[PDB]
């Protein structure tokens, strides 16, 4: 159960690392302008899952 | 001397008074599809339209970006990515863009109403006010602004919460 | 009052009323040896040289591109890539370009009318109408712009086909 548990934690926290990742780095692009580089630079930068 | 007939009178609707409790403490504006707000402020969104919508609240910003109805795209403002430095429009007086840096008459404007979309001399919208810094030789003030594609913000030091 | 001497007349007949069963649903324009078409609406092409040409169906932009033949090239209308926000030209009535933002007056024009192609005040075409929104105080629309190359799309939260 100990390790289960901290498997979980690791895995939910690597995943709020990549949402937070995506909000920071979405959040400038998207406050005036809709304009994301087509998955030129939505892809190494942060999450492309932008609709656009 | 009565020389204002540009965009302020043109829209003169997008100022949305924020109040909380009643207060009157900012002002939100549209900008191409969004709605800008400073995050640091606080208050009532009346507008049911700009109620019931989320906004962020990236403190490196200060801003709640929003996408906006249709119910505002024509009660809009234009908006620019570029700065020719000078003299822009101001709601409570005028703006003196030096290079590279806001400010306004000192003591002039006041603290507590961030929003204040300023107006560019063509009858668009080139900045908006969050702060103000109130040095020994004129007003400084937080602004926010926007490059070809970020949406920066600047914040001269010794600024604060207006 | 008479300002309207613009490319509207100059041309007077790149416009073709698509008709399904005769009634006229849309409109079909003619750009830069290219035939514009919203895909959305249907019905007859009559003219030989546009009634048995294949178009595309790219819901994503809801346009039919196409490939105009030289004697009707005689027939044209120039366009733009670039978009100088501001006041443009229209069949209807005006354009209020705000910032990234088309829009007419509150209940100006009609719906089932999409393609309407918009000139541009120095007598071009610089969009196309495909929708229409009218929500509580003024009225947006969805249309199609070009980019340097690539041809784009915008289409206003709550707006319904026009």
């Amino acid at each position: 159960v100990g390790m289960s548990l901290l498997a979980l934690i690791s895995i939910f926290a690597s995943c709020y690392m990549l949402v937070a990742a995506r909000s920071k780095c979405l959040t400038p692009y998207a406050l005036t302008p809709g304009a994301a580089v087509p998955w030129t630079l939505g892809i190494l930068c942060c999450a492309p899952r932008a609709h656009a | 001397g009565k020389r204002e007939r540009m965009c302020m009178k043109i829209e003169n609707d997008c100022i949305f008074e924020v109040k909380h409790e009643g207060k009157v403490t900012g002002y939100a504006c549209l900008v191409g599809d969004k709605v800008m707000k400073p995050a640091h402020v606080k208050g009532v969104i009346d507008n049911a339209d700009l109620a019931k919508l989320a906004f962020k609240k990236s403190s490196k910003y200060d801003l709640e970006c929003a996408q906006i109805p249709v119910h505002m795209r024509s009660d809009a403002s234009k908006y620019t990515h570029e700065k020719p430095e000078g003299h822009y429009n101001w709601h409570h007086g005028a703006v003196q863009y030096s290079g590279g840096r806001f400010t306004i008459p000192t003591g002039a404007g006041k603290p507590g109403d961030s929003g204040r979309p300023i107006f560019d001399n063509k009858g668009r919208v080139v900045a908006i006010v969050l702060g103000g810094a109130n040095e020994g030789s004129r007003t400084a003030l937080s602004v926010v602004t926007w490059n070809k594609d970020m949406v920066t913000r600047v914040t001269p030091e010794g600024s604060e919460e207006w």
